[PDB]
């Protein structure tokens, strides 16, 4: 039995610029075993309409999933990644930094 | 160990009839199990393929249905049968997975429909004694034995001398020949020989025994006919040694 | 294009 | 280029769920292709690439059977393996399998691959002689006898030298315009350098293909700094891959440390410094 | 066609080598098989092979040539026993199709021929007779009749194994007196030499 903490990213498929619809993608890689609670939030809301990768794995057996939405970036508007797994001792969240 | 049975091996049944062939796996699990038809020809038609428990794949739009209501137990069904229904259904398993992705076939299940049970005969069977000439020329003896005028032309012909079943000497028309070629629902003959020693034959302690199994109607078939109904019966002749 | 041969179970 | 095909299975059992849950993925090098999930409805192998759905219905009901066979033999695969490890009917277990070949840039066999894990961790995998088992532990030695018995590296070394390398060689046809592109990643840097004495430079790689780069950080010469901050190659999720890498510099000494990005669709490697 | 062979018969002398050939139209195939099934019962694996080359087991050698799109039998010394439809199949798709068969007629050596053809009268009347044409070789072939109510045979083999004796054999009959066994057979019969008996 090995289990495997998440990797954890939070980023635009684009270069963020308000008022251009985006995709925001939260990518977790590096976990063991696959089930994975993964949401996206707009101001610490869930966003409803989130699909992800077909699940695949690297070379060392650890899982990876992309989960992305389309959103169109604000000034204002905080989006960030909820990430829960076995071996997070609660969930993670990692806020989406517009330059990272 | 690894074994596939399937059951009824011969059937005769009328259109509209309703069928169910059983085939069973033993001294394996999980198989890959396949119901093929031959008909028409050689070479086999997938009909079903089942990867495994209640799960089924039919592989051509059809009058046919399979199931698999247990890992080593596979059924194939009509409510009501065609006559383009005829030919050999063929069981077959593969080990789980895609190994070599040998096939183990049963032995099959040779099924006849007909659109009038009213043209089933049984054989007639008459044994013929060997020629002195051909005893006197060869010091060899031909039994000939004809089964006539049985339809349709699933029949098993087999020599029996001194009530054991023999296989040297014996050679069994391959095909029957339709004894009015130019008619469809024709009846059939088959001529076997069996040679023997001319001393064998001289010997008169020894019985020689023509015995044609004949595949026809069951207990449960209508039958409208005067004669007596001709179901799956066995109809043999004889003849004993002639010193003389 | 799958494997079609060589996938056994354990 | 090199390029490369695999499968990759997922099997996860799930105890009064019914069930184990199936996924299998086909890739060409950085590109899913092909993906099988027994929870959705079609209960078909499904394209995940354009230019896989030239492929005709014979295909599909080709790969769609195949995939529920190998979906079948992982579920006796779980049952045998609680038995071999002693395990109880209460657990989540998983296997994995994966398996492909690799070929040069003359398109011809360099190597075939075929492993297993169970709950994460080496089962048996297939050595590059096509013919050898590394087997992790005593119940994978189990297997190792039972495959040896019946020639499995023998049928793999023909799948892998043979039928794999010539259907990966009809994808990068097939598919030429996507699998043979090569998208040179638009560069840029980044100065957040909030320090007193200390600047942190971060050189960007965006919209690149395939996946494969380096993120060299260099000084005056030497060409090295063992404290680079790279994060993993993540997807855009549009088929192309983002990447950067970071180093801690004085914020006097900017522009004397250059950021070396190598990819296959550049003509030469580039080479950025800060400017203002 | 996915998997083509030729139907035949194919005639081979007893003793020499049959040559079985087949080929298959998916590039997807990964292993290929010959089946052998006798009249009347299933299909029985000959050989399979999924590697290029030649494989050897006794009388037997398939060959498979992935880049031609082949696979081939090869029976060392053929016996009348082989006589046999041989169906050639591709694994592919996930499941084997079938050829459509090529049958293999191995004509048995007789070594020491005497054609002759006698009258057996049946053991329950003298009155229903039946003519049997018997011992010619493997060349003498036999033809269905020109008349209706005469009935005639294919040949066949029969083997007294411990004797070391094979014999060829056709049987004609009808259901009139007007027949004579003199001139039952309307084909090429041996000629003065076939031994016709004075009853």
């Amino acid at each position: 039995m090995i289990q495997r903490t998440p990797k954890i990213q939070v980023y635009s498929r684009h270069p963020a610029e308000n008022g251009k619809s985006n995709f925001l993608n939260c990518y977790v890689s590096g976990f063991h075993p696959s089930d994975i609670e993964v949401d996206l939030l707009k101001n610490g809301e869930r966003i409803e309409k989130v699909e992800h990768s077909d699940l695949s794995f690297s070379k060392d057996w650890s899982f990876y999933l992309l989960y992305y939405t389309e959103f169109t970036p604000t000034e204002k508007d905080e989006y960030a990644c909820r990430v829960n797994h076995v071996t997070l001792s609660q969930p993670k969240i990692v806020k989406w930094d517009r330059d990272m | 160990s690894q074994t596939i049975h399937q059951w009824p091996a011969t059937l005769v049944q009328p259109v509209g009839s309703p069928l169910s062939l059983e085939c069973t796996v033993e001294g394996t699990s999980n198989p890959n199990l396949y119901w093929y038809r031959q008909a028409a020809g050689r070479g086999l038609q997938l009909l079903f393929y089942s990867v495994g428990i209640g799960q089924i794949s039919s592989e051509v739009p059809q009058n046919l249905s399979a199931s698999r209501p247990q890992d080593r137990q596979f059924i194939l069904s009509s409510k009501k049968l065609l006559l383009s229904d005829s030919g050999f259904y063929l069981c077959a398993w593969s080990e789980t997975g895609l190994g070599t992705g040998e096939l183990f076939f049963g032995e099959g299940s040779r099924l006849t429909v007909l659109e009038d049970l009213k043209n089933v005969f049984p054989p007639e069977v008459a044994v013929f004694e060997p020629s002195e000439a051909e005893i006197s020329h060869t010091q060899k003896a031909t039994l000939v034995c004809l089964a006539t005028g049985f339809y349709p032309d699933h029949v098993e012909l087999s020599w029996w001398v001194n009530g054991k079943e023999v296989h040297s000497g014996v050679c069994t028309d391959p095909q029957p020949l339709k004894e009015q070629p130019a008619l469809n629902d024709s009846r059939y003959a088959l001529s076997s020989r069996l040679r023997v020693s001319a001393t064998f034959w001289q010997d008169p302690r020894n019985h020689f025994r023509c015995q044609v199994q004949f595949y026809g109607l069951s207990e449960n078939d209508e039958w409208t006919q005067d004669r007596a109904k001709p179901v799956t019966q066995i109809v043999s002749a004889e003849a004993w040694g002639r010193a003389d | 294009l799958l494997l079609g041969i060589g996938i056994l179970v354990l | 280029g090199s390029h490369s095909m695999r499968y990759f299975f997922t099997s996860v059992s799930r105890p009064g769920r019914g069930e184990p849950r199936f996924i299998a993925v086909g890739y060409v090098d950085d590109t899913q292709f092909v993906r099988f999930d027994s929870d959705a409805a079609s209960q078909r192998m499904e394209p995940r690439a354009p230019w896989i759905e030239q492929e005709g219905p014979e295909y599909w009901d080709g790969e769609t059977r195949k995939v529920k066979a190998h979906s079948q033999t992982h579920r006796v695969d779980l049952g045998t393996l609680r038995g071999y490890y002693n395990q109880s009917e209460a657990g989540s277990h998983t296997v994995q399998r994966m398996y492909g070949c690799d070929v040069g840039s003359d398109w011809r066999f360099l190597r075939g691959y075929h492993q297993y894990a169970y709950d994460g961790k080496d089962y048996i995998a297939l050595k590059e002689d096509l013919r050898s088992w590394t087997a992790a532990d005593m119940a994978a030695q189990t297997t190792k006898h039972k495959w040896e018995a019946a020639h499995v590296a023998e049928q793999l070394r023909a799948y892998l030298e043979g039928t794999c390398v010539e259907w990966l060689r009809r994808y990068l046809e097939n598919g030429k315009e996507t699998l043979q592109r090569t998208d040179a990643p638009k560069t840029h840097m980044t100065h957040h350098a909030v320090s007193d004495h200390e600047a942190t430079l971060r050189c960007w790689a965006l919209s690149f293909y395939p996946a494969e780069i380096t993120l060299t950080w260099q000084r005056d010469g030497e060409d090295q700094t063992q404290d680079t901050e790279l994060v993993e190659t993540r997807p855009a999720g549009d088929g192309t891959f983002q990447k950067w890498a970071a180093v801690v510099v004085p914020s006097g000494q900017e522009q004397r440390y250059t950021c070396h990005v190598q990819h296959e669709g550049l003509p030469k490697p580039l080479t950025l410094r800060w400017e203002p | 066609q996915e998997v083509e062979q030729n139907s035949g018969p194919l005639s081979v002398p007893e003793g020499a080598i049959a040559s079985l050939n087949c080929t298959y139209s998916d590039r997807g195939s990964q292993s290929f098989f010959w089946y052998r099934q006798y009249s009347g019962k299933s299909p029985e694996l000959i050989m399979f092979i999924y590697s290029n080359g030649d494989k050897e087991d006794g009388r037997f050698t398939a060959q498979l040539n992935k880049a031609s799109q082949y696979v081939s039998l090869l029976i060392r010394d053929s016996q009348p026993s082989d006589s046999a439809t041989y169906l050639c199949a591709v694994n592919v798709a996930g499941k084997s199709t079938f050829g459509d068969g090529t049958t293999l007629t191995v004509k048995p050596n007789i070594q020491n021929p005497d054609p002759a053809v006698y009258q057996l009268r049946d053991s329950k009347s003298s009155d229903k007779s039946v003519c049997l044409f018997t011992d010619f070789d493997s060349q003498t072939n036999v033809s269905q009749s020109k008349d209706s109510d005469v009935y005639i045979t294919d040949k066949c083999v029969l083997d007294m194994r411990s004797m070391d004796f094979k014999s060829n054999s056709a049987v004609a009959w009808s259901n009139k007196s007007d027949f004579a066994c003199a001139n039952a057979f309307n084909n090429s019969i041996i000629p003065e030499d076939t031994f016709f008996p004075s009853p």
